[PDB]
RNA sequence: CUCGA
DNA sequence: CGTGTCAGTAGCTGTCACGGATGC
DNA sequence: GCATCCGTGAGTCGAGG
């Protein structure tokens, strides 16, 4: 193992000195923003706070140097320079964490990437836009590739296309008044909308998605109310109750996408149960009482 | 930007790397002004360092508009660019 | 382990005071075990992942 | 007496450009129906934001030429946006 | 008859146990802690008649443990006594209005007492104004009310513990010694059968290090610990021997750093564990030592400290366990045996409430005012000092500040109905400061204990991750001065039930037998049966002789909570739904009219009238004028007082809080009637939904799988309608480029929008307002140098100068409509104090109507949920036969999975009710009704009954009374004895082949409607770090594709899908405005860019010293818009 | 190593990374995600793309 | 903090 | 700015399985 | 050469604070 460590340094013809710091890098203020409060107050990033630290003590030690000062002040100051980059770096990696207001442990730079709160599965394997979420109800007249969603949905889902329409056929005059009709609710965006929907599938989701049917693609059906409606075949692939779920709309946009909901994921196409090949849209409840 | 660059490379960084890529030491621990909102200079915050806060606005305030685009203002070092490279101009702090 | 005392109450006839306080014990234990054991579960299909 | 990794503080949010955007839009409809001088001269004014004597100088023109070419410009996309039904 | 006790509505229950003990105050574990506290004389009368010697109060006995405060000479002595209250300083609804804090100025009597000149000054000094409690058992922090929650902690005490060792497969014993306050300490004996001692969480010394350092002689160790052969391995591997010598072996590892001296470790030594000062074991504490170990538990508890004696005790009750010894008698104690506690037990679990919570805090912003009289006596002269010199108050008022402004046991009051409030008063929590994390709470700590019988209800708690954390108080239960959960029992003398009642603690209840409450007993008081059930210690119950009974349960109902003894047939209901039954009673929404549940079960009353959101008379007397607005009261003596009703107030929860007169003009009505009655109300008791009419039965797929089919008439008739008022506020600040300022002028909006709004711009009183209209119109002025290019030719192609200010007006937010009945300012011009920095503040109170709508959700009393699939119209409802359609239909499938019998049993009594019955009286009482009460063998229609859980009707008599359902209006009985009836289908008229079950269900209507759920976004506002769409309905944010969605469309081979999401839909800066454009112009989407996301997660590996590049396919580095400089 | 320090131990993962100075082929699912090009899979390999 | 699936 | 008699955390362990580098 | 101890991991989504 020890070799493990040497020969990478030996054959990639970078120096181990690296490991050592001459000078520590600053990360863009953005990235650690400090804001302001209602109260006229002010709350700033635990990162400032990690920095701070150490221009402090780095500020000091040179005063020391300066100064002749005794040895005792300055290796017992160079120690704490030490904590404070480590502290940057990792807080906690090594004794206790520097503490803030409260005894919370700040947060340090690496402490952005680690865990599922961190960079990589916060946002960056799951982050969007054209989406919306609801109430689902049972749907039984609705075909097997068709769902219900409420017109108010509908309307905010389709926005620039209705505002796209509203502005051709002469509802509106430019398109800036086509968005101002749209929020204002006037009643031609109604007949419009339907136009607009019409074979454009939408995507429908319920948590937690355990398995690829945990999502399908349905054709919209503009339904009063403000309920999604769900044909009751889909119930076992989603494993969705109707005692209060909630499932999430999303709406594919370039022509390959809705190819994708169109034929791939497709509610009806996707009768089967991928893991083990049986059906699993078929009659469940009622529908096999009744049969 | 096109969407296709085959490898991703990751090393240690060198001191020296970490010169090459600050705009400017750290030296003061301050971070703004608590009445005029505007950071100090060599603060953890330094327009000159980083960048502006507004967009073609400088520090001390003498070239604010969009015509002077590009120019190291001479009184107080900051440059004219929008506020869009505060979320990329590195800092550093050279330790003792 | 099981009670060596059983539940011969049905619950159309319905529990005795004790009855429902015995069995409430499994019942707790049955919903507690079940966030830890689904927590497990997804953090093995993640790895499978 | 904040830290924003604490919890109870609101992150910092930013606007959609989508009225910026349609505004883009509208305006680079009334800009091409405009002369190349006409074009070049509101581009200079204010895409670049120089002076009079700026634009003066590098168009090779008069003082009150990019005055009065700048005075009918703006009254010409004004024409084209109130034909367009864009709100004063 | 059910609670003939304050004059409610006759509702007849179906009782063969009679009531020895009436419900105590619900609310006494909110109002005595508090009354204790602040020592007032209700509690004073308490504690006298309780036999109480001299009694102290909460901030009594904070200044007598802090007086006196005296330098290291003595020459300076300070002193606190006599604390009292002025009047509170606001009433409680100008706290709730103006945004204050509910308090009253509490003064002290403190006097400086000077040894060196025999002189001193008393005067009376103003400590701080102090938070006070509510009568509903509330406090007001801000103008909200919050709920300090009574907190499960482990009690100060020795436990003793019995753990197996993991690599050498040996038993193990352990020792802690939690004080009431101080350092810890913690002995074990190790897989190496040595003993050693953990001091304050730091290195663990050898047990003898210890000893030695106490001043214990190496011989007098081995008299003492002889008969065991691991303590004289100990003595003998010990490494440092002498009495000064292990005294610095402990100073170098407490308190490291230091120059050890033989007395300043002598000094800590006594500090740290033995002087009253840092050290404390509280009265309790001592108490539960005397008894673990068997010493001095005759002495009368005056020894508020640990001793040596009980050091050596403790020691000795360990060794001893280990080698497996179970009896023991310390040295001049007690006889006491030797085992392990359990820790979870509610003798060792120990409650402490409001009372004690606040005074710790006051108790630890006392010492910090301490140290600063210390400090101001050695700098201020010992001639000119005052007690108001030497007190600074900052530390002590900011100490119950931070108490009531960050806590977890100072909660947002639940207020969605009066049950949730009540329940949440007596809310048992073991999270929290000095109780346990989260993360750090196992299956153990969660499950039901035997001990929790008659004190925690084994149903209420939360199924989230909550679960057994959060509990709530039985009926009966109380908590004793000590900290402990009492419960009432009957003293059983010789075998014969007697009416004299006893509270027993849980380990006094171990101590003897206690029969169940449905026991055989005889008109004397002898047990029917020799052999009967009986609990016993461990969770033991078996059969036992009726001589060996010594005590007996109070109520059946004893060990359930108040929200679950309100479900009826509560015994046919398993636990599972019987959790969600009374979690969802506490999410019902108050209807805009409340009607009473047919099928009670008597706790209804007592629970709304303790809860406190009715209107009760304090004393008897004349209705003398009633209006909506108050009711007048001309009592006996000649007296008047008058009540103000709540009307359309807004609750914590947007529900509708709205009191109503009962009473009218010249009604004479008894002292603590209901005169008046809120929300959830109907004559004084609970009503948490309505009565409808129920049909079990499938009807074509729309109630498929928990859905629910609706009759339109509750949505034409109001049935289910409910109101809701939204808060909306917004503020006129000053700015950098000047003041914000609320005008009805608004830059380029027309006269249409601005119609609304009143000359100062603020919409105007009973105006209808839909989402996106403007409540208060706010300009900011904002700078030229911030201008869009676009922008600044925009402003010079329309001529309007003088612009220069922006549109920030309140407007309503997506989802929002209704009227504004309520319209608050607050102006800095006209006194009104706000935060610095703001010229006016404004409140708009948005109250909207919602009728029953598909999808929203509703329930029963059993745990049957379900939303809303679908209303038909009232002829395509199934009727019966006389025409009256029924008003909901439930699928049968979902009845008989979830084991919840009892709303099929209450669809059947629910019937009997609305008909009535009459039971054959010719030949005498039949053989079903012969434990039925006189009062139920007739009943007319509309009548109210009461099924008191584990008691109430039995099925016998509930199928002999379908058999006598009384006639309608035509003389003929629509339901079977069997309980089903013929139905006709309303959309074809044929008949149903097959009876249906019909009756009728109390149905609520719980806060979780579609109106507030529904969302959808477009485009909106991004997160400025990250660029990502924001989270949460209330934001306008977007909908979170997941790492488990990703996987679905990798799975699916959705690569375009994918791609699509994470880059133009979410993050990519340029894609996403460039997409929005090629919708609105027809043309195709454009291709995806590189999310913003990943640019941020490379500059933060450089900011880690890590040099990460993008490599192309030749080799060359790439850089991102960027560069870089030295 | 993107793959990796996305999945478990994340300084661990990092820190060898930076050791042996590794560079990663950006070509696979969970990489492909994060910079934001299409999966080497389904609809996104190169004989249908 | 608390709640919903 | 000068500083000068005792002058000394809160909080807390009520997580655990598992593997391998760290250490007597 | 092995017992100790350190560090790692521990469902997803949503509402309101
Ligand atoms: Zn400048």
């Amino acid at each position: 193992k020890r070799l493990k460590v040497v020969a990478a340094f030996q054959q990639s013809g970078n120096s181990p000195m690296g490991m050592v710091l001459d000078a520590v890098p600053v990360i863009p203020p953005e990235l650690r923003p400090m804001v302001q409060l209602d109260g006229g107050r002010f709350a700033t990033s635990d990162l400032n706070d990690l920095y701070r630290r150490v221009i402090n003590r780095n500020n000091r030690l040179k005063r020391l140097i300066d100064l002749g000062a005794p040895e005792i002040i300055v290796n017992n100051e160079k120690r704490m320079l030490q904590e404070s980059v480590d502290a940057l770096f990792d807080n906690g990696r090594r004794g206790r964490p520097v503490t803030g207001p409260g005894n919370r442990p700040l947060k340090s730079l690496s402490d952005l990437l680690k865990g599922k709160q961190g960079r990589f599965r916060q946002n960056l394997l799951g982050k969007v836009d054209y989406s919306g979420r609801s109430v689902i109800v049972v749907g039984p007249q609705l075909k097997l590739h068709q769902c219900g969603l409420p017109k108010l949905m509908a309307l905010e889902l389709f926005k620039p296309f209705v505002m796209k329409r509203l502005v051709d056929l002469n509802h509106a005059q430019n398109i800036k008044s086509a968005k101002r009709m749209v929020e204002r609710q006037r009643p031609q965006v109604w007949d419009v909308l339907e136009e607009v929907i019409a074979e454009h599938p939408v995507l429908l989701n319920r948590a937690p998605t355990l398995h690829r049917l945990g999502i399908q693609a349905f054709e919209p059906m503009l339904v009063e109310g403000k309920a999604i409606q769900l044909h009751p075949l889909v119930c076992e692939a989603f494993n969705a109750d109707f005692d209060g779920d909630q499932m999430a709309v999303h709406l594919p946009l370039s022509a390959e996408a809705q190819a994708e909901a169109r034929i791939l994921m497709l509610s009806s196409n996707n009768i089967l149960s991928p893991a083990s090949g049986r059906p699993l849209a078929m009659p469940r409840l009622d529908m096999v009482t009744g049969l | 930007d096109v969407n296709f660059f085959d490898e991703l490379r990751i090393g240690l960084a060198t001191a020296e790397d970490i010169r090459q890529w600050s705009y400017g030491e750290v030296k003061k621990p301050e971070t703004i002004n608590y009445r005029t909102l505007k950071p100090e200079k060599d603060g953890l915050f330094c327009e000159k360092i980083f960048g502006p806060t507004r967009d073609w606005e400088c520090y001390c305030g003498k070239y604010k508009r969009v015509r002077f685009k590009g120019i190291i203002c001479e009184r107080c070092g900051v440059e004219v660019t929008r506020a869009k490279v505060r979320r990329e101009r590195m800092g550093h702090i050279e330790l003792a | 382990e099981f009670i060596p005392r059983p539940v011969k109450s049905s619950f159309r006839e319905g529990l005795t005071v004790l009855e429902y306080f015995i069995n409430t014990h499994g019942a707790r234990k049955g919903l507690a075990d079940t966030a830890l054991r689904t927590a497990d579960s997804g953090y093995l299909t993640r790895r499978l992942v | 007496v904040g830290s924003t990794d604490q919890s109870g503080t609101p992150e910092q949010s930013t606007p959609d450009e989508v009225n910026a955007a349609l505004d883009r839009l509208l305006i680079a409809d009334a800009l091409a129906q405009l002369s190349a001088e006409h074009r070049a001269v509101i581009q200079r004014s204010y895409y670049r934001g120089w002076s009079t004597a700026q634009i003066a100088t590098d168009l090779g023109i008069a003082e009150g030429t990019v005055k009065s070419r700048l005075h009918y410009a703006v009254r010409a996309l004004r024409l084209t946006l109130q034909e367009l039904g864009v709100t004063r | 008859s059910n609670n003939s006790v304050p004059g409610a509505p006759n509702r007849v229950s179906f009782a063969k146990l009679r009531e020895p003990l009436e419900v105590p105050g619900l609310l006494d574990v909110q109002t005595d802690s508090f009354e204790w506290l602040i020592g007032s004389p209700r509690w004073r009368e308490s504690a006298a008649e309780r036999g109480d010697v001299n009694p102290v109060g909460g901030l009594e006995e904070v200044l007598y443990e802090l007086s006196p405060i005296e330098d290291f000479s003595g020459s300076m002595s300070l002193s606190f006594s006599d604390p009292r209250f002025d009047d509170v300083k606001a009433p409680v609804d100008e706290c709730k209005d103006k945004d204050m804090t509910y308090a009253a100025p509490l003064f002290v009597t403190a006097e400086f007492i000077n040894n060196n000149t025999g002189e001193i000054k008393s005067q009376t000094v103003f400590m701080g104004d102090f938070p006070m409690m509510t009568e509903k058992g509330t406090f007001i922090i801000n103008g909200t009310e919050r709920v300090v929650v009574s907190q499960l902690v482990r009690s100060p005490g020795v436990y003793f513990d019995e753990t197996i060792d993991k690599s050498t497969d040996k038993t193990l014993h352990s020792v802690k010694v939690i004080p009431s306050r101080g350092a810890w300490l913690e002995f074990d004996v190790d897989k190496r059968d040595t003993v050693g001692v953990r001091i304050d969480r730091k290195r663990r010394q050898p047990v003898t290090v210890l000893l030695k350092a106490l001043g214990w002689t190496s011989e007098q160790i081995v008299e003492r610990f002889g008969f065991s052969e691991i303590m004289r391995s100990t003595l003998e591997k010990d490494n440092t021997v002498g009495t000064d010598e292990a005294l610095l072996d402990i100073y170098r590892k407490l308190r490291p750093g230091e120059p050890p001296t033989k007395e300043s470790a002598q000094t800590l030594l006594e500090n740290l564990f033995f002087k009253e000062k840092r050290y404390d074991l509280a009265r309790v504490g001592r108490y539960k030592v005397n008894k673990k170990l068997g010493l001095h538990v005759g002495e009368p508890i005056t020894s508020s400290t640990l001793t040596e004696e009980d050091v050596v005790a403790t020691i000795e009750y360990l060794v001893r366990l280990h080698e497996g010894q179970t009896t023991m008698t310390v040295p001049g104690g007690v006889e006491v045996p030797v085992e392990t506690d359990d820790i979870d037990h509610f003798g060792n679990r120990r409650l402490r409430t409001v009372g004690e919570l606040i005074q710790n805090q006051i108790r630890v912003g006392m010492s910090r005012m301490e140290r600063v009289v210390r400090e101001r006596m050695t700098t201020q002269d010992v001639e000119a000092i005052t007690p108001q010199t030497l007190i600074n108050i900052r530390p002590v008022v900011a100490a119950i500040k931070e108490f009531f402004g960050t806590s977890q046991l100072s909660q947002f009051m639940d207020q969605n109905n009066p049950l949730s409030g009540l329940t949440h008063k007596r809310r048992l929590s073991a999270l929290g400061p000095g109780g346990l994390s989260r993360e750090r709470a196992g299956l153990e700590v969660r499950d039901v204990h035997p001990s929790h019988y008659g004190r925690m209800c084994p149903i209420e708690t939360p199924e989230g991750p909550n679960i057994g954390l959060i509990g709530s108080l039985s009926v009966y239960a109380r908590v004793n001065p000590f900290g402990f959960i009492e419960t009432p029992y009957r003293k059983v003398v010789d075998g014969v039930v007697s009416d004299e009642i006893v509270y027993l603690t849980a380990d006094e209840e171990d101590r003897h037998v206690v029969a169940q409450a449905n026991s055989p007993i005889d008109a004397d008081g002898r047990f029917v049966e020799p052999r009967v059930l009986v609990r016993r210690k461990a969770g033991e119950v078996e059969y036992v002789p009726s001589s060996e009974v010594d005590y007996m349960d109070v109520s059946p109902r004893q060990m359930v909570s108040v929200a679950t003894a309100m479900i009826p047939f509560l015994e046919h209901d398993d636990a599972n739904r019987a959790l969600m039954g009374a979690n969802m009673q506490r999410q019902a929404v108050p209807l805009v009219r409340s009607e009473a549940p047919l099928v009670g079960t008597g706790m209804e009353l007592r629970a709304a009238i303790d809860a406190g959101d009715v209107v009760v008379a304090e004393e008897s007397g004349v209705i003398e004028e009633v209006s909506a607005d108050y009711i007048t009261v001309m009592h006996d003596n000649g007296t008047r007082r008058t009540y103000r009703m709540r009307k359309f107030a807004r609750s914590n929860h947007g529900t509708c809080a709205n009191q109503c007169p009962i009473v009218d003009a010249g009604d004479r009505v008894e002292a603590g009637q209901v005169i008046a009655d809120g929300p959830c109300t109907d004559d004084g008791e609970m009503a948490l939904g309505k009565n409808l009419l129920v049909a079990i039965m499938p009807w074509e797929g729309h109630n498929y799988e928990d859905a629910i089919i609706l009759s339109n008439r509750l949505v034409e008739e109001d049935v289910l309608t409910s109101i809701h008022i939204e808060e909306h506020e917004i503020d006129a600040r000053d700015t950098k480029l000047g003041a914000e300022e609320i005008t009805r002028d608004i830059p380029n909006i027309s006269d249409e929008v601005l119609a609304d709004l009143d000359e100062r711009g603020i919409v105007r009183i009973g105006a209808e307002v839909r989402d996106g209209d403007i409540l208060v119109g706010k300009v900011t002025p904002k700078g030229e140098t911030e201008l869009t290019p676009e922008e600044r030719l925009l402003r010079a192609i329309f001529g309007e100068k003088a612009r220069e200010v922006r549109d920030t007006s309140l407007k309503v937010p997506h989802g929002e409509s209704g009227k504004v009945i309520g319209i608050r300012v607050f102006s800095r011009e006209d006194e009104d104090e706000l935060p610095a920095g703001v010229n006016e503040l404004v409140r708009v109170y948005v109250a909207q109507k919602r009728k029953i709508s598909d999808g929203d959700k509703l329930a029963g009393r059993h745990g049957n949920k379900g939303v809303i699939g679908k209303i038909l119209p009232v002829e395509d409802m199934p009727f019966l036969a006389d025409g009256t359609p029924v008003d909901i239909i439930l699928n049968t499938h979902g009845v008989p999975r979830r084991m919840n019998i009892g709303q099929i049993l209450e669809t059947h009594l629910g019937w009997c009710a609305h008909s009535g019955w009459k039971v054959d009286a010719a030949k005498g009482v039949p053989d079903w009704a012969a434990r039925l009460p006189d009062e139920l063998l007739e009943a007319q229609p509309n009548a109210i009954v009461s099924t008191p859980v584990f008691d109430g009707a039995q099925e016998a008599e509930l199928q002999g009374l379908l058999s006598c359902t009384l006639p309608n209006r035509d003389g003929d009985v629509l339901v079977d004895a069997d309980g089903k009836a013929m139905l006709f289908d309303g959309r074809s008229g044929e008949p149903f082949p097959y009876p249906v079950t019909v009756g009728y269900m109390y149905i609520m209507k719980l806060h979780h409607l579609v109106d507030d759920k529904i969302h959808a976004r477009s485009t909106g506002p991004y997160s400025m770090i990250t660029q990502q769409p924001l989270g949460g309905k209330a934001q306008f944010g977007g909908q979170r594709f997941g790492e488990m969605e990703c996987w679905a469309m990798q799975a699916y081979g959705a690569a375009y899908t994918l791609q699509e999401l994470l880059t133009i839909k979410s993050d990519d800066t340029v894609g996403r405005v460039k997409v929005y454009e090629a919708i609105v112009k027809g043309e195709n989407i454009p291709e995806p860019g590189i999310p913003e996301s990943f640019k941020v997660l490379l500059k933060e590996l450089q900011s880690l010293c890590l040099n990460v590049e993008v490599l192309s396919s030749d080799g060359a580095a790439i850089e991102l818009r960027e560069g870089e400089d030295e | 190593w993107l793959s990796a320090a996305s999945f478990q131990e994340t300084t661990r993962v990092l820190t060898d990374a930076a050791i042996n100075c590794r560079s990663d082929k950006l070509n696979g699912l969970k990489e492909n995600v994060i910079i934001g090009k299409l999966i080497p899979a389904g609809t996104g390999i190169n004989r249908y793309r």
